[PDB]
RNA sequence: GAGCUACCUAAAAACAAUUUUAUGAAUCAACUCGUCUAUGUGGCAAAAUAGUGAGAAGAUUUUUAGGUAGAGGUGAAAAGCCU
RNA sequence: CCGCCUGUUUACCAAAAACAUCACCUCUAGCAUUACAAGUAUUAGAGGCACUGCCUGCCCAGUGAUCACUUGUUCCUAGGGACUAGCAUGACGGCUAAACGAGGGUCCAACUGU
RNA sequence: AAUUAUAUAACUUAUCUAUUUUAUAGUAUAAGUUUGAAAUUUCGGUUGGGGUGACCUCGGAGAAAAUCCUCCGAAUGAUUAUAACCUAGACUUACAAGUCAAAGUAAAAAUAUCUUUGACCCAGAUA
């Protein structure tokens, strides 16, 4: 997402109301896109046996790609939820 | 909307070529092309301690060579090394002069005796005065130019070089007036006189766009050079005494600015104020100076140098002129 | 054939990546103005332009198309763009100044004759001096040197 | 040409002053009173400030 | 705002007599245009009348309906025309 | 004299020597479902320019002569190789050419209240 | 001419997919670079009207307190044993800027002579 600053001040309006604009106040200036942000990661638990990363019941970080594309829609894992962690490790410690 | 400088090219075009026939193509690239300078020593401090430093480097003095009170030391043949910049001695004294060599001719072939009086009648900053205080070993001396500022520029180098001492002694006298004047406030007054009239400066005219001698506006100027240039040589040679020696030195290339100024400073001293002027030769001179020195002897009056790429350290016109009464 | 050619003189021509290849082609038709024919013909004639780099094939046209007021047709004649900008400028500098070249006026008139462009760079130095510019070689091995300090004052 | 300079206390003080000299000679130094001390005390050359 | 004018689309229409031929040929009406002179100048007319002139089977002229709109359109370029 | 010719133009001060025009020349483009076009290099778009014939036509690498050297352009180190034999100039003038014109001039005859 | 220019045209780097064992393909967007269809704005003064020239600030000399009157020079440089702080009273002057200086205090054992530029805003440098 792009995110936006003004060049110009905007006065005080008080509490309850809101302050009038005037078109000098649509200049702006970019602070940041988010889309050059560092990737992140996405933990999920596995249900199914998948190759190279795991069998069931193992929580994975993995590219956000490969984790909504892949293992998600075809249904091999599940959101690492902290209802499905409760519910994966009970399992885990009967065995 | 010719420029200055393609002003002064059409004009060297159309005249050098006719008068120097083949000869025109050399001289017309070593012009356009870089210059040669020569290192000359102070003498005083630097008598010694930059003549070493400058013979390690291989420049090799031709003035020396040649004899084998003056010595400029200059590069071998065709060599295109530079000299590193002057630099301040120990003593308070820049340590050398880096000029044009054929600058100073008119100097060497002065024939100097010890205990005249000299004069300057043009040299505004020019070497050709500090060169000469070196060799005013026993000489009282004089300076005149024209101009104001460039008469002070003068007394900056004459600090700069030669020491109070010297300076103190009346031989070091500024003064700034028009020089046909200056002739009738001294009539036979010095032995030997030196007249160098402002000449066209081709080389400083091609390469230099402000204060072009070329320009429209100064073409007025430009066309009553030579009848200016009569009028100071005729000066100096009423001012010389009786016996005396005066040579007389240009810049240019042109015929007209060289041969007939010279002829009617004869002519015009030669009839009305009775006085006779014998030319003296200068081709012993030519031949020793052949080495390092390029020209070429048809004109009739004078020592022509010109710029050849080979030795690019024209272009010196110089005419010595003996009064014998 | 002129494939045979390309391939013998510039055999990375297949291995060059395409970013080069269009930029040599894009300055020959946009800064340049050559036509569609003469783009093959020295493409073919000289394969050699390919390897070199843009913004100095520009500056090698423009050094003729203005300095030296040849046109078009005659840089494809003569293989022009073959030559160093070094030989380039060292005899064409070297006759300027001594008054035996004349770039052309505004009407396209020259007061005298030019020498031929075959003669300037085709020919060996040696004729090239004593024939086309009657000069000593001695002289115009201290031009060279004086050119480049010039250069490198510059 | 002639180079503006600053010359700079040794008394430990920062206390300066700019002075005028020719590029060609050396370095200067020099003998000024310097205010914080309240006594005469040498002044070196630390630093160019312009070319004049 | 293209009922005037510029160019285009669709559907329609007119062209006698004579000589040539077999046609952006010829003489000359209808019809279209507007060379030259006089009258007129708050005129019959905000561009006309009277004579005299150019073309007249063709790149001809004419009717009906539709299209392109102003930072634009149209132009056998006069910086012409678009109430 | 100018323009090849029939045509066009400043509605309301300019109809022409200007614009267009057959002819000739340059540049750009290898392709489909709304123009170009239900088309495809003898095609389409953009631009210049009288036609016709007639003199003037030269940046092929030089000399030997399909052959050897000398050049040139490149590399590998002043040595050593590689390449240049699958091609081969051009730039003006005087021309007009009969016809045609409410074009701009000169002249003879006739004619007349100019 | 100055200022811009996701008109087009190119690239490059990300982003998102494919593959690939790093790798080449592409790309509903963002950031750069290159081209420029266009967009907004302007046309110093005195010299007859032009045409080439010039000239516009400060100081010196003549006319002598006028001039588009007659001339020369300046946008510094050299030497300096290094020239502080504080403060009566004055010159000059539309404003702004520019000159000279007693007493007191302090360093030392008092003034460096030659003799000429640029406001405010806004950015610097270091301590
Ligand atoms: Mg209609
Ligand atoms: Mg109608
Ligand atoms: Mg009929
Ligand atoms: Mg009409
Ligand atoms: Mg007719
Ligand atoms: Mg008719
Ligand atoms: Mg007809
Ligand atoms: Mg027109
Ligand atoms: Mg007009
Ligand atoms: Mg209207
Ligand atoms: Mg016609
Ligand atoms: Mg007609
Ligand atoms: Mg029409
Ligand atoms: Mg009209
Ligand atoms: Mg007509
Ligand atoms: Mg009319
Ligand atoms: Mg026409
Ligand atoms: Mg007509
Ligand atoms: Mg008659
Ligand atoms: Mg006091």
């Amino acid at each position: 997402t792009v995110i936006v600053e003004r060049w110009w001040k905007v006065p005080l309006a008080g509490e309850g109301r809101k302050p009038h604009l005037h078109r000098r106040h649509r200049v702006y200036k970019l602070v940041e896109d988010t889309k050059h942000r560092p990737k992140d990661n996405l933990e999920l638990i596995l249900t199914q046996s998948v190759d190279e990363i795991g069998v069931r019941g193992d929580l994975v970080s993995v590219k956000k790609s490969v984790g909504r594309n892949k293992l998600l829609s075809q249904g091999l894992a599940v959101y690492a939820s902290p209802e499905n962690r409760k519910l994966f490790e009970e399992e885990k410690s009967l065995r | 909307q010719f420029t200055a400088s393609r002003l002064a090219l059409q004009n060297f075009d159309m005249t050098y070529s006719v008068q120097f026939g083949d000869l025109w193509p050399s001289i017309r690239v070593s012009l356009l092309s870089e210059q040669k300078y020569g290192a000359l020593v102070n003498n005083f401090a630097a008598w010694d301690s930059v003549s070493a430093k400058l013979e390690q480097l291989s420049a090799k003095d031709f003035v020396s060579e040649a004899i084998s009170n003056l010595r400029c030391f200059t590069f071998s043949r065709g060599d295109v090394s530079r000299f590193p910049p002057a630099r301040l001695g120990s003593l308070g004294l820049m340590d050398y002069y880096l000029m044009d060599a054929a600058s100073l001719l008119p100097v060497l072939a002065l024939g100097l005796q010890h205990g005249d009086t000299v004069l300057d009648l043009c040299a505004a900053p020019g070497g050709k005065t500090l060169a000469l205080l070196q060799t005013g070993c026993c000489r009282n001396l004089a300076a005149n130019d024209l101009s104001t500022s460039r008469t002070g520029r003068l007394q900056k180098v004459l600090h700069s070089y030669v020491p109070q001492d010297i300076r103190e002694g009346n031989q070091v006298r500024v003064t700034s007036w028009d020089g046909r004047k200056w002739g009738e406030l001294e009539g036979d007054t010095y032995d030997r006189v030196l007249v160098d009239v402002p000449c066209t400066t081709d080389r400083h005219s091609l390469h230099e766009e402000e204060n072009n001698i070329f320009q429209r506006s100064r073409k007025k100027e430009r066309q009553m050079l030579p009848m200016l240039q009569v009028q100071l040589l005729a000066a100096g040679l009423l001012a010389t005494k009786p016996g005396g020696h005066v040579v007389y030195s240009t810049c240019s290339l042109s015929h007209l600015q060289n041969e007939y100024v010279v002829q009617g400073a004869i002519e015009l001293l030669a009839n009305q104020y009775n006085i006779k002027v014998q030319v003296e030769d200068l081709s012993h001179f030519r031949k020793l100076f052949m080495d390092t020195f390029c020209f070429f002897p048809s004109c009739q009056v004078g020592e022509l140098v010109i710029p050849n790429l080979m030795v690019n350290f024209g272009p010196m016109y110089f005419c010595k002129l003996h009064r014998l009464p | 054939g002129k494939l045979k050619r390309v391939l013998s003189v510039c055999p990375e021509v297949f291995t060059m990546h395409q970013r080069d290849i269009d930029r040599v082609v894009k300055v020959l038709r946009e800064k340049c103005l050559f036509t569609a024919q003469h783009i093959t013909d020295v493409l073919h004639r000289c394969p050699t332009v390919l390897q070199e780099d843009p913004n100095e094939l520009e500056y090698k046209f423009q050094y003729a198309y203005f300095r030296m007021g040849l046109t078009h047709l005659d840089i494809v004649r003569t293989n022009f763009l073959q030559y160093s900008i070094t030989k380039i400028k060292q005899r064409h500098i070297y006759l300027e100044r001594l008054g035996r070249y004349q770039t052309p006026d505004k009407k396209g008139q020259t007061q005298i004759p030019n020498p031929s462009l075959r003669n300037i760079l085709r020919v060996s130095e040696a004729e090239f001096l004593a024939r086309t510019a009657c000069s000593s070689v001695e002289e115009f091995q201290v031009f060279k040197k004086l050119l480049d300090q010039e250069e490198e004052e510059e | 040409k002639t180079i503006l300079v600053k010359l700079v206390s040794q008394a430990g003080t920062g206390f300066s002053f700019n002075h005028k000299r020719s590029r060609l000679r050396e370095k200067l130094s020099l003998l000024h009173y310097d205010p914080i001390v309240n006594k005469k005390v040498l002044f070196v050359e630390q630093k160019k400030i312009r070319s004049l």
